């Protein structure tokens, strides 16, 4: 509807419930190979939860951009692939395992 | 709050397309330009007769330096070295030992006028309102050494415009 | 007090005159050496010496705010006369 | 009211404290520290081989979209095994806020280069390489950025001297600009200014 | 005791991207004479960049000596692409500089340093 | 009050001239996620058509006690940004009416002797006042350890200061971070597909000065 | 200025606004180089009593920074910065040009 | 003045640029490691010379952070009036420069 | 054997005897002081060192103070801070306004001290006092109207000179410091009294007005003048 | 993960002349307490500086000229083990001078006023 969505570079979706649904589904079936004991596995999921069910009860684009308070639609599908990107790296990361190594004894000691 | 600089689309009725064809074809904004020009061309040249008139300026501004002395003659300055503390170029340097007398005066105090930066702080630190910056400008050399002046060449500039330099910080004493 | 050095150079009030053999004195061949004429140790000679009827007195340069830091001189000592060391001026108590 | 006191924002406080555990929680590999400052602001020590993963989560994550590099740079304190110290800063647009992220490095340990999640860590790597001898392993283009081409040493590192070691001049025996070592007509003069009296007793240090 | 490599795992590999960069500085010794239009001749420039090679040959530490390879080839992209001038080349070459004695007598002589 | 008709005499030989469209118009394009994560801010995001400005999301001074518009582009080129730079002019004349209608009365520096420089004549009739000056023009203050990063809405973007303090009188360490080092390190992204005269005017809408830029 | 009235008329016309209300120049309306003296007032530390430094002393009221987690040493909710940033309005004094 | 640019063309188009900056570093951050607080502020008067008062309140604002000090309202106000101020200027001078470039 | 006192709450053992000052620098705070020496008697007259104990009403001077077990020093308290910045006061109100001119000055334990632990204020409107400087030899060059009265030097000539011949002449504010008569204070160790006055009432005279001490670079030595090696 | 056991020399990678590097012994020492003030706080921090070289003074104004680059470095380190592992790696001769801390003294001002202790103050 909208003619431009005023920033260079980012296009005007026609279809962005459709979008919202599909990459919140695939960011919830991407978390499912992570532990569940994982920090990070919980929280995404509870954001995208949230944010998911707003797509599913608003079908006007001007309620949910207001609900969503993430901007634009498409700043919302674009924060939403990026999430999914973030979602896979992390996964290949595995960021969740205990800490690699302490630093020196002082090390962050300041001033010194 | 927030506006939009360069959205707004053009109508595209016969009126304003025919307007928009004739400014193609007939320079209208061209011409426009050229009349501006004409009128500044017409106008008072904002230009002053260099070195006849001068450009104004105020008694805070700085220029060449001096030293200047008490109404009795005896020179301000008391060898404290604040000077040299606060320089931010190190452009000042100072050496004083006991006078014939007794007082505690300089017996070195030079400044490089090619190192200074021209920042007014020296002014600022002295306690006794020895050193200040003149309203003189116009103090160009033919060569680099000219521009390392010492405590003669300073003594001199204060007695050269003690007055004006008199006058400026009784006109602006009260601000500081 | 401008005193010549034996090589005819002017001395400046710190003393200051090149020596005979001192190859530096050619900076001043074809020009002029910088020498300021004025003494303030000769003129703060030169000026007379205020007499109050106080022990202590205090200077300030003259001028409020354009002079220097206010000090208190004692004058006790009737030896000497009590000399304000910012402005070297010499105060005294009437003796006589 | 107190005039000359800054004023002091606990809501800001407790949401950067809040958010620097929420991050922390999220990532125990490699988040060593978190501080929030007096001033309100949120400081993460983090391992240097987390710094890719760091940066990214940073980046992309939907409740921390620190989209802007807003600054790179490194310190040098020579006391420490770990001289240098890389520090982040990161700007989110979305919740506009801002993040520091500080990393530890020595002389001849490499870090991976950021220019895949941000685009300026290419020249604020190629600057850091430049100034300090941080090298960056997976950098595009390395080279010196600021310093003169065929310039010894890393001007920026506590053991350089102020004045460097060469100076330039023209020579007309070689008709060119030749180097020579520095000398200099009047030396840089070194001020004690430290005062023997501690100033900020909150500050003190252990006796030790 | 333990630390990261920077690129050789051990010597071997360090020596072998010393002879690369070596070669490489040597096969561009006559281009940089050519461009910059050198006073130097082709030998000069070879026994130069032998010299320069030859005062770094007591490093046993691989990285220290990946660290020296890494800016010899940025040297090296310097001088290729000619981003340096005539006068850098030069400043290779010590030539203006008074030929400092190395004896006990003379720097006796000269003044007081050691 | 005489400023005005400047502006308008400026916009008249270039708003409108098909000249400077052509010149300005479609060059030095970049996409508004582009720009961010090349590390722009100002001007630059301004045009590409993000609608950020520090003076207005994270105030210092007494910003937040006037009222200004923000201009914000649209298609990310140097018109546009050339647009958005008049309006910014514009609205600096609308903050220095607000400023000269609102400028309040009272002392000019902070009433703490210990870190700004007492009065000329406090100093010449108070030992304390004296003492303050002395410390303060020969030592200095000292800050208290830390390290902070301040950042202002400069007229050529986003500059700050990055100030580390070990406790002394002197700043340990001092990152300078200039919106034109990130600008120009980007203008090999928005000189592709250009021409020289192209890449002249990317430099010119960059705005680059080069004592910011190298330090 | 001292132009004549033709020339006035003259360069109103050809850059379309009246340039006598503003003039480049300044003629007589800038303030006197000569000012009288000024009083300037004092801070609000300028008290005779009830004045203690301690009490007033900002750099000593200043903390090393918080340690919030170390690495020595019910579901929570996901949390933020800070608040997202309200989509500004656009201008109702010019919100186009 | 102080800017090399090794560009690659094809022909017309520029197919690859490469600013050559470093012509005017002056180690102002190694000065400033040198130097007191008060005497580092001409430093950055002089970083961007068409925003000097921006610089001096960034600079400013960033000192007065760490004292957790506060300058008066009437400071704040002329520090705002006069960093417009130097916003007008280096607006002018940007756009300026712009078309003196570009004819 | 060893008693356990309180510094801001930290637990230290100390010696049976030992002083709120010295419990002090064990736990690393340097209590302000101006007549305490720690190679001479004890003064207890400055009272710069006044310290809060966490129960007391009434400061303490930590120089003079024994330690008793179980006390809690509260070295950073609005009551110590409150009589520090008093006691600054009345120093600086008598001190006069001479340290451009003065060989102490950046090197001076009352204006050092003034900016830590003093008002940035003065609120004495009245007249300062003067004193008729001395004359004690041609080593020792006094200006006897920046003296604090803090009789470090008699304390110093006495005990470690063994030279009984300064003292205090005077009552009230009008008290001075001084040998009363024109006698030279001569010995072989007469410069230490130049070293240990906290301000510029005594300073070297062939060091007078030559330099300042921010400019001076410190180089650690030994004296080779005798066998002491010093 | 390679292992190593050199002695972390970045003498090639400094880029200080060799002379500045094998003609300079440094001083590795805590700076002693200044005697006109009774202040402290200055000598808690290690400090590592070079030896001094000639100064001579400029024909023309007559200022102090120089020709080390080092005369002005002076570094600060927490601990000596930092300071001398920090003169170490980067390669120069060095000095170290241990710590002369102030021994606990007895002080009671009861002592000054004795029956028949040689303690006895004349004056007060
Ligand atoms: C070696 C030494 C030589 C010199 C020795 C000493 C000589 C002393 C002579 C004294 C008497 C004459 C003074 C003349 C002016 C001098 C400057 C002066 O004092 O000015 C202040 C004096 C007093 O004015 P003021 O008190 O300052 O008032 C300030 C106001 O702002 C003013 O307000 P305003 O400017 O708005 O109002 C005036 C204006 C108002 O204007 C109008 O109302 C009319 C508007 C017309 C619009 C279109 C004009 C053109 C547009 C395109 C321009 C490009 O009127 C004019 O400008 C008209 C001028 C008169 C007609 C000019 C005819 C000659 C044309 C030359 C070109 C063609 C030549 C063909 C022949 C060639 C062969 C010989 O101004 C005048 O006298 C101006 C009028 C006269 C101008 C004459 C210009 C020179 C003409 C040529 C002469 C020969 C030159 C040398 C040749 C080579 C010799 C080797
Ligand atoms: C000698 C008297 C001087 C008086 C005038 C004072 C000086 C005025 C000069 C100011 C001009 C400034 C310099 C101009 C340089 C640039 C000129 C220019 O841009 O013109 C180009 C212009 C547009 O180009 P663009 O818009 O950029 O291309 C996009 C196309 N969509 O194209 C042109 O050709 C201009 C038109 C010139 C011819 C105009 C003819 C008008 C139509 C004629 C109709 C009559 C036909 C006759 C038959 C009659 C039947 C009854
Ligand atoms: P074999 O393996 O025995 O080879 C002998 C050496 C001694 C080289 C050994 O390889 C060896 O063990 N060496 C010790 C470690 C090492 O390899 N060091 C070399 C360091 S790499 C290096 O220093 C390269 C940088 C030099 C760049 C020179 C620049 C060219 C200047 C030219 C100026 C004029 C040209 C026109
Ligand atoms: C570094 C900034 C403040 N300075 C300027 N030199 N910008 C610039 N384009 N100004 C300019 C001036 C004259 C000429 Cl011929 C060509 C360009
Ligand atoms: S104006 Fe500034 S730089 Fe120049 S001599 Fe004075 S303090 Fe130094
Ligand atoms: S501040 Fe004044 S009294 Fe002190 S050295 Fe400078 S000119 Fe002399
Ligand atoms: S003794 Fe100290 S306070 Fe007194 S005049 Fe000298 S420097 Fe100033
Ligand atoms: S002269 Fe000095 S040491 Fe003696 S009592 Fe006075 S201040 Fe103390
Ligand atoms: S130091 Fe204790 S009263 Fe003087
Ligand atoms: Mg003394
Ligand atoms: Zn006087």
């Amino acid at each position: 509807l909208k003619k431009t969505t005023g920033l260079v570079g980012l296009a005007v979706c026609e279809t962005p419930h459709e979008r919202l649904k599909i990459l919140y589904t695939k960011i919830l079936d991407v978390l499912g190979q992570i532990p569940k004991n994982a920090a990070y596995r919980k929280y995404t999921e509870q954001i995208t939860n949230e944010k998911l069910g707003m797509v599913k009860a608003e079908p006007d684009v001007k309620k949910l951009e207001e609900q969503l308070q993430g901007g634009q639609i498409e700043e919302v599908i674009l924060q939403a692939e990026n999430e999914l990107s973030l979602a896979r790296k992390m996964l290949r990361w595995k960021p969740w395992e205990p800490l690699v190594e302490e630093p020196p004894a002082n090390q962050w000691k300041w001033p010194i | 709050t927030y506006k939009f600089v360069n959205m707004r689309e053009p109508s595209m009725d016969m009126k304003s397309v025919t307007d928009r064809a004739a400014q193609t074809l007939l320079w209208t904004e061209l011409v426009r330009g050229l009349g501006m020009t004409l009128s500044y061309l017409f106008r008072e040249p904002a230009t002053i007769n260099y070195p006849f008139e001068k450009g104004p300026l105020s008694p805070r501004f700085r220029g060449e330096h001096a030293l200047r002395r008490y109404p009795s003659g005896e020179e301000r300055c008391i060898a404290c070295k604040l000077c040299e503390a606060v320089c931010p170029a190190q452009a000042i340097t100072i050496e004083a030992e006991p006078r014939a007398d007794g007082s505690r005066r300089t017996t070195r105090y030079d400044i490089d006028m090619t190192k200074c930066i021209y920042c007014g702080f020296c002014q600022e630190a002295c306690p006794v309102d020895a050193i200040v910056e003149g309203p003189n400008f116009e103090f160009s050399t033919e060569t680099h050494e000219e521009l390392l002046y010492n405590k003669e060449k300073l003594l001199n500039n204060g007695d050269k415009w003690e007055a004006e330099i008199a006058a400026n910080i009784q006109a602006d004493y009260l601000y500081r | 007090g401008v005193r010549t050095s034996p090589t005819g150079e002017k001395v400046t009030h710190t003393g200051q005159a090149y020596d005979d053999g001192d190859y530096r004195r050619v900076r001043f061949s074809d020009r002029q050496k910088e020498v300021n004429e004025n003494f303030a140790i000769d003129l703060i000679a030169e000026q007379p010496v205020s007499e109050v009827g106080s022990r202590v007195i205090s200077c300030d340069g003259g001028g409020g705010a354009l002079g220097h830091p206010r000090v208190y001189i004692n004058l006790d000592k009737e030896t000497k006369t009590g000399t304000c060391g910012y402005c070297g001026l010499q105060f005294r108590q009437p003796h006589h | 009211t107190r005039p000359t006191i800054r004023p002091r924002n606990d809501v800001v406080h407790k949401q950067l404290s809040a958010f620097g555990q929420y991050v922390a929680e999220i990532l125990p590999k490699y988040v060593q520290q978190v501080q929030v400052s007096c001033f309100n602001e949120l400081e993460i020590f983090i391992h240097p081989d987390g710094v890719i993963p760091v940066l990214t989560f940073l980046r992309d994550h939907t409740n921390a979209q620190f989209k802007s590099l807003a600054d790179l740079t490194a310190v040098d304190v020579p006391t420490r095994q770990n001289r240098f110290e890389i520090v982040y800063n990161l700007l989110s647009l979305r919740f506009n806020s801002r993040i520091r992220v500080k990393t530890y490095t020595d002389e001849l340990t490499p870090i991976e280069s950021s220019v895949t999640v941000y685009k300026a860590a290419n020249w604020y790597e190629r600057e850091i390489w430049d100034m300090f001898g941080v090298f960056f392993a997976n950098h595009p283009d390395l080279r010196r950025i600021l310093t003169d081409y065929g310039f010894e040493g890393h001007p920026f590192r506590k053991d350089f001297p102020l004045s460097g070691y060469v100076e330039l001049r023209y020579d007309d025996e070689v008709k060119r600009v030749v180097a020579e070592p520095v000398e200099l007509a009047q030396e840089f003069r070194k001020f004690d200014l430290n005062s023997p009296w501690e100033a900020f007793p909150a500050y003190r240090q252990p006796p030790e | 005791t333990s630390v990261k490599p920077i690129f050789s795992r051990d010597m071997n590999e360090a020596k072998r991207r010393v002879r690369e960069l070596y070669r490489a500085w040597y096969r561009e010794v006559p281009n940089t004479v050519h461009l910059f239009q050198l006073d130097i001749s082709v030998k000069q420039g070879r026994d130069k960049v032998r010299e320069m090679f030859m005062k770094n040959a007591h490093v046993t530490d691989p990285r220290v000596v990946d660290l020296l390879v890494i800016k010899g080839k940025m040297e090296l992209e310097e001088t290729i692409n000619v981003w340096k001038q005539r006068t850098h080349i030069m400043r290779f070459f010590h030539e203006t500089e008074a030929p400092r004695p190395t004896d006990f007598l003379s720097k006796f002589y000269v003044g007081h340093d050691p | 009050k005489n400023f005005s008709f400047r502006i308008d005499e400026l916009e008249e030989m270039l708003t409108n001239n098909r000249i400077w469209r052509n010149r300005t118009v479609d060059i030095g394009v970049v996409t508004a996620e582009d720009a961010l994560n090349y590390g722009f801010s100002g001007v630059m995001l301004r045009g590409s058509g993000i609608q950020w400005d520090l003076r207005k999301t994270q105030p210092y001074d007494v910003y937040d006690q006037v009222e200004f518009d923000v201009p914000i582009g649209s298609r990310g080129d140097c018109y546009d940004r050339y647009l958005c730079r008049v309006e910014e002019m514009r609205q600096s004349l609308r903050i220095i009416s607000q400023c000269l209608n609102k400028m309040p009365p009272g002392e000019i520096k902070v009433d703490d002797a210990k870190v700004s420089p007492p009065k000329r004549a406090e100093m010449k009739t108070s030992m304390e006042s004296l003492i303050h000056h002395f410390k303060l023009y020969t030592e200095g203050y000292q800050v208290p350890p830390g390290a902070t990063y301040t950042a202002i809405e400069a007229p050529k973007g986003e500059f700050g200061v990055y100030l580390v303090s070990d406790g002394s009188s002197r700043p340990y360490r001092c990152k300078i971070k200039a919106p034109g080092f990130a600008h120009l390190a980007g203008l090999d992204k928005m000189s592709k597909g250009h021409m020289l005269a192209d890449v002249v005017a990317i430099i010119g809408t960059q705005d680059i000065v080069f004592g910011e830029v190298d330090r | 200025a001292s132009a004549t009235r033709v020339i006035q008329l003259l360069r109103n016309w050809a850059s379309g606004r009246d340039l006598q209300a503003k003039l480049q120049l300044r003629y007589q309306e800038i303030s006197k180089r000569t000012q009288p003296p000024p009083k300037l007032p004092v801070g609000p530390s300028h008290k005779l009593s009830n004045n203690y430094y301690c009490t007033r002393d900002g750099r000593r009221e200043a903390m090393p920074p918080s340690i919030v987690m170390s690495s020595q040493k019910t579901e929570k909710k996901a949390v933020t910065p800070a608040p997202p940033i309200k989509r500004w309005e656009l201008s109702k004094d010019q919100p186009y040009l | 003045g102080v800017l090399r640019l090794v560009m690659e063309l094809s022909g017309e188009m520029v197919r690859k640029c490469d600013p050559h900056i470093g012509l005017l570093h002056r180690g102002t951050e190694k000065l400033i490691e040198y130097k007191t607080y008060l005497q580092a502020l001409p430093y950055f008067d002089r970083l961007d010379y068409v925003s000097m008062m921006c610089n001096e309140q960034a600079y400013s604002l960033a000192v007065e952070k760490l004292l957790n000090i506060q300058p008066p309202p009437r400071a704040q106000w002329i520090r705002v009036l006069f960093g417009e101020i130097t916003r007008l200027l280096n607006h002018i001078m940007a756009v300026t420069t712009h078309a003196l470039d570009i004819g | 054997n060893l008693i356990e006192v309180f510094v801001d709450g930290q637990s230290v053992m100390v010696e049976p005897g030992t002083t709120v000052l010295q419990a002090c620098e064990k736990v690393g705070m340097q209590i302000p002081r101006f007549c305490y020496h720690e190679r001479l008697s004890v003064a207890g007259n400055c009272r710069m060192c006044l310290v809060e104990i966490e129960k007391a009403p009434k400061v303490v001077a930590a120089c003079a103070m024994p330690v008793m077990k179980g006390w809690n020093i509260l070295t950073n308290s609005e009551k110590s801070k409150k009589a520090r910045e008093g006691v600054m006061e009345f120093l600086l109100a008598n001190h006069p306004l001479d340290c451009p001119i003065c060989d102490q000055g950046g090197e001076c334990d009352l204006q050092d001290q003034s900016m830590m632990f003093g008002s940035d204020r003065s609120r004495f409107l009245e007249g300062k006092r003067a004193v008729e400087d001395k004359n004690i030899g041609p080593l020792v060059k006094t200006i006897m109207t920046r003296c604090i009265q803090c009789t470090r030097c008699i304390r110093f000539a006495s005990e470690i000179a063994g030279v009984d011949d300064l003292g205090t002449t005077g009552r009230g504010n009008d008290m001075q410091v001084g040998t009363y008569i024109e006698k030279m204070f001569m010995s072989e160790l007469s410069g230490n009294i130049i070293d240990i006055c906290p301000v510029g009432a005594l300073t070297s005279k062939p060091y007078a007005f030559t330099a300042r001490p921010w400019e001076t670079r410190k180089t650690e030595s030994i004296d080779v003048m005798d066998a002491v090696g010093s | 993960l390679i292992a190593v056991d050199e002695k972390l020399d970045i003498t090639t990678l400094t880029g200080v002349p060799e002379e500045h590097i094998k003609t300079r012994k440094v001083r590795i020492f805590v700076p002693a307490r200044n005697n006109m003030q009774s202040g402290v706080n200055n000598t808690k921090k290690w400090k590592m500086e070079f030896d001094t070289r000639e100064r001579w003074e400029n024909p023309l104004m007559g200022w102090s000229s120089t020709a080390d680059p080092l005369s002005n470095l002076v570094l600060t380190f927490s601990t000596k083990e930092d300071a001398v592992a920090f003169a170490e790696k980067n390669g120069w001769s060095f000095d170290v001078e241990e710590r002369k801390v102030p021994k606990p003294k007895s002080k009671s001002y009861g002592a000054n006023f004795s029956w028949n202790k040689r303690t006895r103050v004349s004056t007060k």
